[PDB]
């Protein structure tokens, strides 16, 4: 009569255990290299229904581990290609003041340098033309000289975005709310499991989200401690804003050699009209794109409050201002006409004065560095501005008319607003039950 | 009548369901603990052959598990060990067919190895007795 | 598998007089629940299907007072008082315990 | 009120594909079970297929030999069928039906909707 | 007469006897499945992990897939289950003794899925009914 | 009296003790051949991983060994073969409580492959009865 | 001792120019070359 | 678990008489091998315990004539013909055969 142990095998359980992930690409190039396992187009998505499940944003693994795997990706792709070190030399350089419009004067620097050529035992005279925040007065030298030399990007290896889809291993889950509501952290009703995750653009993106994954049905404020200014505030919205982006200059590009077998693209001499490069914003979208923001955010504030809006803080130019790569091409963009309005209780276009910086520095690891050669002809951009990464001024007297203003920038929120709902799980499959058992004993 | 409690409800399906009801989802689960990788530089290289050894390492821990407790090779298998009642003042009813899986291990996951202390003595001692008739 | 076969394949009825429709099981249906999911649905000459009667000892919403399920293991029979317009149709006895949910051959009620 | 809204009807070429949607209102779809049905004006109901819209698992009648893909999606609840390819004399109204629930099933066959006419031309 | 089917007409040598005289030779068969690297940079350092996780890996996928049926620990177990004699209309005597086991599997090929579709389910009702004596 | 030779006595203690004592210590014994490195570039990357695969090869090398003979899922388990008297002229007495294991090994481990090459000819001659008994 | 065994009352297809074989031995040989190669001197400063 | 009690809280005895002691427990004692591990010490007054009984029916060494140590399964005993100045103290009666290896509860030897 008095019950004994039963083992159970395969029982469903979850434990909270983070690993390593694994890699899967739809049917060379940067992300996927063609090495990615493919993944079958039948992504079997699996509603378990009588179940809660608790999900802590901003402490998933994925997040950190996609951080880190993107940067391998990009070291191994920056090794088998140029060497830029002997393009060091001094610059003995120009101004530009060929048909150059006044908003730009003086940004490009028409430049001259003794850099080598092929035969170790001869050199050469080339002219280049570079941008104003690529060359530093000693006349001349490069911004990076100082620092550690870097490559130039495998011209053929485009960085184009691609989605990639992150599967976990065996005897591992991943589980993804469905939840309109989900916050940022809490129980969601409509836990679901799969596999594999849905394609996620590693686009990059500093203020304005690109091409990212938009919300269900209403714009959604995810964010941890808010009343705490020293965290970021996560936006995404609901309806996309189109956003035009443009590369006005008809560029062409020259060949260098440098070495036995190693070439070096240099830029010039430029085509046709000085124009700044501009993107565009339809201006009664963003209205109502912002004034939805408002409403919802002020849910979370004093109704009567005024909430205002303002630039970035300044500081360095790779915080302080829009980045996006479009086209292989950087551009560190002035975004401060998209924050010049105030809110109160109760013309189809901005022209955004943009910057190119032709040398890039990646990650704020310090030691590293690439070049991006030029592309021929005008570059035209599409993309989609999905949300926000804004930040809380402090010093706020009464919490009474409150501003954010854009900032952050690390790239781990910008996947946290795609890896928010997939969290990874282990699967314990053992188990015991009590019950009236009786072994059979030979 | 093709809709019954079993394996079409999904892999991990039963986790919503009662306990009773579980038990006939027991063969969905032990599928997916090996495949989902056998079609196929350090990058994925590595990561491969760690995945795929962590996947067989772990299944081989509970094979092992379940061998020294003789309960290898049957998916619901029982011995005749008896456990402190106080553990789970609970009837049958009140167990299988009035209260979800999930929940119930976090209860009992205090005496996970206290139970386990016991499984393995009686298996032991199980063979000694076949060892004193087979004597 | 189960075949479901009716003998009224025409069945001539004037308003006012009792209608009878059987149908067959080639297996006995009886599930080990102890139930028979028979259903029986009268599908209206160009509008949804709509069920009439279902677990036939047991009848939908909306009864209608003429019909009267009976019938179990292999015969089953459905008694209809009085003819009505709404009568006039095919109906469709469908199983529901084995594999595939076979519906019924159909018969058809007609006025000549 | 449960509701299973089709379309109308459409009108597709030898040769080419359709989407025949089946969307779900008044009710949780990720219970239920979905089957299609065939309501050929000269011929009795048959049974086409049938789509667990949770797991994603799904069964195909013995004579069709799998010429169908079901798909569903659990965000716009709402369900999907393909053909694939069909021919003329195939050429008929399918009803996406719902049924009971995968313990109970005693239900199935509650609710229906209207159907859509294929006709390939 | 030390010639007797046995063994020792070599690993794989029984593919060119009749299914009937292959059961003797079973076991020369497992036994060469994990073997043969055990004694022992990139080339060679990844391939060599690469093979030896492939191989236990699939090793394991027919222990495990012998733990479901319920048939681990017997090399030659057998269930309960009936299968549809529209597979192959053969006698016993017909199957056996006059053809090779190579082309049989290939006309059985179709269905190994559903044939392993009736195995899993009749094992796991077999312990449902110990289960029912159980209680 | 807590103090029983028991598993207490160490993971290789039985090593010191007579081969009767040391039988109750062989649960002690298995559980260590797989944990240990549960919780975790190429220096000691690659080697990790090596060790890894080692370590899970050997142990399946020995669960398929008992497979083949029949007695998997059973630690301690015998088969029906008779052995060659020639190889150890000895009482049970005078083997199990008068002696260590450790030399014991060194004195047959000529014939490991020899007693070995009769067990699993025993297992499938069983199968094989078992085959006429069910037919 | 490569025991060889003949397998008697059988036939088998083989398909030359699909081995496999003949791919890995040829990607297999050009990585030896590379890993052969790196260890000793660069000839960068004979070009002039 | 086995609880180890003794009948004599409080034992008056002048020097010349036959002091008496018992110990009970709740289970047999009896070990599977055929032996009681009973241990009956006398922990003297702030030195170190000493036990005098082991296997009760066993003694120790530096056998006192006086004590005689008897009893097996529930009902343990140990009489002494006469009292000395060692004998007044306090006595222990320890189970050896189950866990925990619980001491006597105690009796004390005094003179009032
Ligand atoms: C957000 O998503 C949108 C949607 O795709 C994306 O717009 C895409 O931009 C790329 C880049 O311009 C477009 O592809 C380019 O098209 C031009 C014109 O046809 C080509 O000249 C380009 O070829 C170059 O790049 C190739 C490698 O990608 C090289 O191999 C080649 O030699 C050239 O150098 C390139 O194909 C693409 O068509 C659009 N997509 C759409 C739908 O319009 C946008 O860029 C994304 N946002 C960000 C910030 O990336
Ligand atoms: C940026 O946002 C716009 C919306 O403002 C997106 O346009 C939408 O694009 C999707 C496809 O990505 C369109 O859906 C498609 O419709 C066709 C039929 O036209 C169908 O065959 C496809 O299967 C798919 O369902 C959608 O209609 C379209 N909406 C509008 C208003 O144009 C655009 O895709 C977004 N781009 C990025 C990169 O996010
Ligand atoms: C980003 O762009 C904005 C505008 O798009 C820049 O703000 C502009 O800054 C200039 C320089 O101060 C302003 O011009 C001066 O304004 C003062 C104000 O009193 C006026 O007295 C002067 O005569 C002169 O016009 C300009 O007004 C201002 N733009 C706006 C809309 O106010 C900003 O500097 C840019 N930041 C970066 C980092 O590029
Ligand atoms: C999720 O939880 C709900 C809670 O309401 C469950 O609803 C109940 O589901 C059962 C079967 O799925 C329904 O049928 C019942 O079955 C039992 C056992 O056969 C029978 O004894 C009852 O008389 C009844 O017919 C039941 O009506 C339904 N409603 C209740 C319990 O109020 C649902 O089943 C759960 N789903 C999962 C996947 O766990
Ligand atoms: C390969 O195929 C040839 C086909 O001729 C086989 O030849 C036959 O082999 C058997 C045994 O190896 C010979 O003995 C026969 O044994 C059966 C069963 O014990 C017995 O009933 C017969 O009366 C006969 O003694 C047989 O004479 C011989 N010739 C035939 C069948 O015409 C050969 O055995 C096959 N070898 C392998 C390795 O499969
Ligand atoms: C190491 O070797 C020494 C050799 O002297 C062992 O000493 C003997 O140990 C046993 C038990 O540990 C003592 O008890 C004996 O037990 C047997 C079986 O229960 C019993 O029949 C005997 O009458 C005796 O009570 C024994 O007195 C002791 N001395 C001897 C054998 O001379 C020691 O046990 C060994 N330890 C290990 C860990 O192998
Ligand atoms: C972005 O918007 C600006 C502002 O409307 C556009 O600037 C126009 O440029 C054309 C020349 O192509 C001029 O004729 C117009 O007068 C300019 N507009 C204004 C208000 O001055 C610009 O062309 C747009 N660019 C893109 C790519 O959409
Ligand atoms: C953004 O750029 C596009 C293309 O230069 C402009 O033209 C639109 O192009 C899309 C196709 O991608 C069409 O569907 C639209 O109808 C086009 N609009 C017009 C007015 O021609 C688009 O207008 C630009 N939008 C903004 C806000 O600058
Ligand atoms: C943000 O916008 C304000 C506009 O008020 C900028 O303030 C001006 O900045 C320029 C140089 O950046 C100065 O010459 C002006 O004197 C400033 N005026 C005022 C009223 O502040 C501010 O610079 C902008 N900052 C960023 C980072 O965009
Ligand atoms: C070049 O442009 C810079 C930009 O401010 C200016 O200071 C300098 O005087 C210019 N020199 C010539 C020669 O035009
Ligand atoms: C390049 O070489 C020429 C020739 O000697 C010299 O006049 C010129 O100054 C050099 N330029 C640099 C930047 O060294
Ligand atoms: C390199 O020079 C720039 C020019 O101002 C300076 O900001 C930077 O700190 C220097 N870096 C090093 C490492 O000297
Ligand atoms: C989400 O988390 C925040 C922060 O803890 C909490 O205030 C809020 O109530 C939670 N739920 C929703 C729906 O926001
Ligand atoms: C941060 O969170 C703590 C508790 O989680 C809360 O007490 C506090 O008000 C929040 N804000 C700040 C600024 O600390
Ligand atoms: C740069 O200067 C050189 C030297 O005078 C000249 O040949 C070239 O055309 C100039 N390029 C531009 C774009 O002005
Ligand atoms: C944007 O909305 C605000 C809200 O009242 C309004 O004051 C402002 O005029 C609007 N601007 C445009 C360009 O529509
Ligand atoms: C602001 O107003 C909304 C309704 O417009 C109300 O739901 C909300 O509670 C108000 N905010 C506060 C802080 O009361
Ligand atoms: C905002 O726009 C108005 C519009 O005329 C302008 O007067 C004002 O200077 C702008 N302020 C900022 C900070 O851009
Ligand atoms: C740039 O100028 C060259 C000069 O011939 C011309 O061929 C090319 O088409 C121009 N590019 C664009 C985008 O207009
Ligand atoms: C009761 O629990 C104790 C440990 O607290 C354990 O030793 C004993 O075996 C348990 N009872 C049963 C019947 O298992
Ligand atoms: C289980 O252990 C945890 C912590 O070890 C404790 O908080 C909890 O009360 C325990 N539950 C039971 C039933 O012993
Ligand atoms: C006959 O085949 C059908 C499927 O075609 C299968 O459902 C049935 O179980 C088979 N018969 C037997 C006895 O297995
Ligand atoms: C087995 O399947 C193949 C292709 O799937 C088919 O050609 C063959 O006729 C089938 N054989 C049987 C016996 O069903
Ligand atoms: C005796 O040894 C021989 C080999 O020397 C072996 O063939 C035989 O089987 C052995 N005897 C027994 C009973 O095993
Ligand atoms: C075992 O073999 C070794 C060498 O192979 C030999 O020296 C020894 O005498 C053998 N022992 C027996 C008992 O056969």
């Amino acid at each position: 009569e008095n019950l004994w142990v039963t083992v159970y095998y395969g029982v469903p359980v979850w434990k909270d255990a983070e690993t390593t992930l694994f890699c899967a690409s739809d049917a060379h190039n940067v992300w996927a290299t063609h090495a990615c396992v493919p993944t079958d187009p039948n992504p079997q998505e699996i509603h378990l229904e009588n179940v809660t499940e608790e999900f802590n944003m901003w402490k998933n693994n994925m997040v950190e581990q996609m951080h880190t795997d993107i940067i391998s990706l990009w070291d191994q792709s920056l090794k088998p290609c140029v060497k830029l070190t002997p393009l060091c030399v001094t610059l003995q350089c120009t101004n530009v003041t060929n048909n150059i419009t006044d908003d730009m004067r003086g940004e490009l620097k028409n430049c001259s340098f003794n850099m080598t050529t092929e035969l170790r035992d001869k050199k050469q005279k080339v002219y280049s033309l570079f941008y104003r925040l690529d060359v530093v007065q000693i006349e001349y030298r490069l911004i990076n000289c100082n620092t550690s030399a870097c490559t130039q990007a495998c011209p053929k290896v485009s960085f184009e975005p691609i989605p990639i889809h992150y599967c976990a291993p065996a005897g591992f889950a991943i589980l993804k709310c469905k939840d309109k509501k989900f916050n940022g952290t809490g129980p969601c009703p409509s836990v679901s499991t799969v596999q594999c995750t849905h394609g996620i653009k590693p686009v990059v993106s500093t203020q304005l989200l690109l091409n990212g994954s938009l919300a269900e049905e209403e714009v959604m404020i995810r964010s941890e401690n808010i009343t705490n200014n020293a965290k970021n505030i996560l936006v995404q919205f609901n309806t996309p804003v189109q956003i035009n982006c443009t590369r006005p200059n008809n560029n062409t590009r020259k060949s260098i050699r440098i070495g036995p077998g190693q070439a070096f693209y240099a830029t010039g001499d430029i085509i046709g009209d000085i124009r700044q490069a501009h993107c565009n914003v339809s201006k009664a979208t963003w209205n109502e794109t912002l004034g939805k923001v408002v409403k919802q955010l002020r849910k979370h504030f004093g109704n009567n409050t005024i909430i205002r809006f303002a630039n970035s803080s300044g500081g360095d130019l790779e915080v302080t201002t829009h980045s996006f790569n479009c086209g292989g091409e950087f551009f560190y963009c002035n975004t401060s006409g998209l924050f010049n309005s105030t809110w109160i209780s109760n013309n189809d276009s901005i022209t955004l004065p943009c910057r190119i910086k032709q040398i890039i520095n990646m990650w704020q690891r310090i030691g590293q560095c690439m070049y991006a050669p030029p592309i021929q002809g005008v570059i035209r951009c599409v993309s989609n501005i999905t949300g926000l990464i804004l930040t809380r001024d402090g010093g706020s007297t009464n919490s009474t008319t409150e501003t954010f203003r854009p900032g952050g920038g690390d790239m781990r929120d910008n996947w946290r607003s795609e890896l928010y709902k997939y969290k990874v799980v282990k699967i314990e499959p053992l188990g015991v039950a009590p019950t009236r058992c009786k072994r059979r004993v030979v | 009548a093709v809709g019954i409690g079993a394996v079409f409800l999904g892999f991990l399906g039963a986790a919503g369901s009662t306990m009773g009801a579980a038990s006939m989802t027991l063969t969905v689960q032990a599928r997916n603990l090996l495949s989902g990788i056998v079609q196929q530089l350090t990058v994925w290289g590595i990561k491969q052959l760690q995945a795929r050894v962590l996947a067989v390492e772990r299944y081989l821990r509970d094979q092992q598990l379940l061998g020294i407790w003789g309960c290898s090779g049957k998916l619901i298998c029982c011995t005749n060990v008896p456990w402190n009642s106080s553990w789970s003042n609970r009837n049958l009813s009140e167990i299988w067919d009035n209260m979800t899986w999930l929940q119930w291990d976090k209860e009992i996951s205090n005496y996970t190895q206290i139970i386990y202390g016991l499984l393995e003595e009686s298996q032991n001692q199980q063979e000694k007795n076949e060892q004193d008739l087979l004597a | 598998d189960v075949v479901m076969t009716q003998t009224p394949l025409t069945l001539s009825v004037t308003i006012g007089q009792p209608a009878s429709i059987s149908c067959k099981s080639s297996q006995s249906l009886l599930d080990s629940d102890g139930k028979t999911y028979l259903n029986w649905l009268l599908q209206r000459p160009g509008q949804s299907p709509k069920r009439l009667i279902y677990l036939v000892s047991k009848l939908d919403s909306g009864v209608p007072d003429r019909f009267t399920g009976s019938g179990s293991g292999t015969d089953f029979t459905l008694k209809i008082s009085r003819v009505e317009a709404e009568d006039l149709g095919i109906y469709y006895c469908w199983q529901g315990t084995h594999f595939p949910q076979t519906f019924g051959g159909g018969t058809r009620l007609e006025i000549k | 009120q449960v509701q299973l809204q089709q379309p109308g009807a459409e009108f597709v070429k030898p040769g080419a594909s359709v989407r025949m949607s089946c969307k779900a209102s008044g009710y949780t779809f990720t219970s239920y079970w979905i089957a299609w049905v065939k309501q050929r004006p000269g011929q009795g109901l048959e049974w086409i297929g049938d789509i667990y819209p949770g797991s994603g698992y799904t069964n195909y009648n013995g004579k069709f030999k799998n010429r169908a893909t079901l798909t569903v999606d659990t965000s716009s609840n709402t369900a999907y069928m393909q053909l694939s390819s069909l021919t003329s004399e195939d050429s008929a109204v399918y009803y996406c039906t719902r049924g009971g629930t995968t313990f109970v099933a005693e239900p199935w066959l509650a609710y229906w909707g209207q159907g859509t006419l294929v006709a390939v031309s």
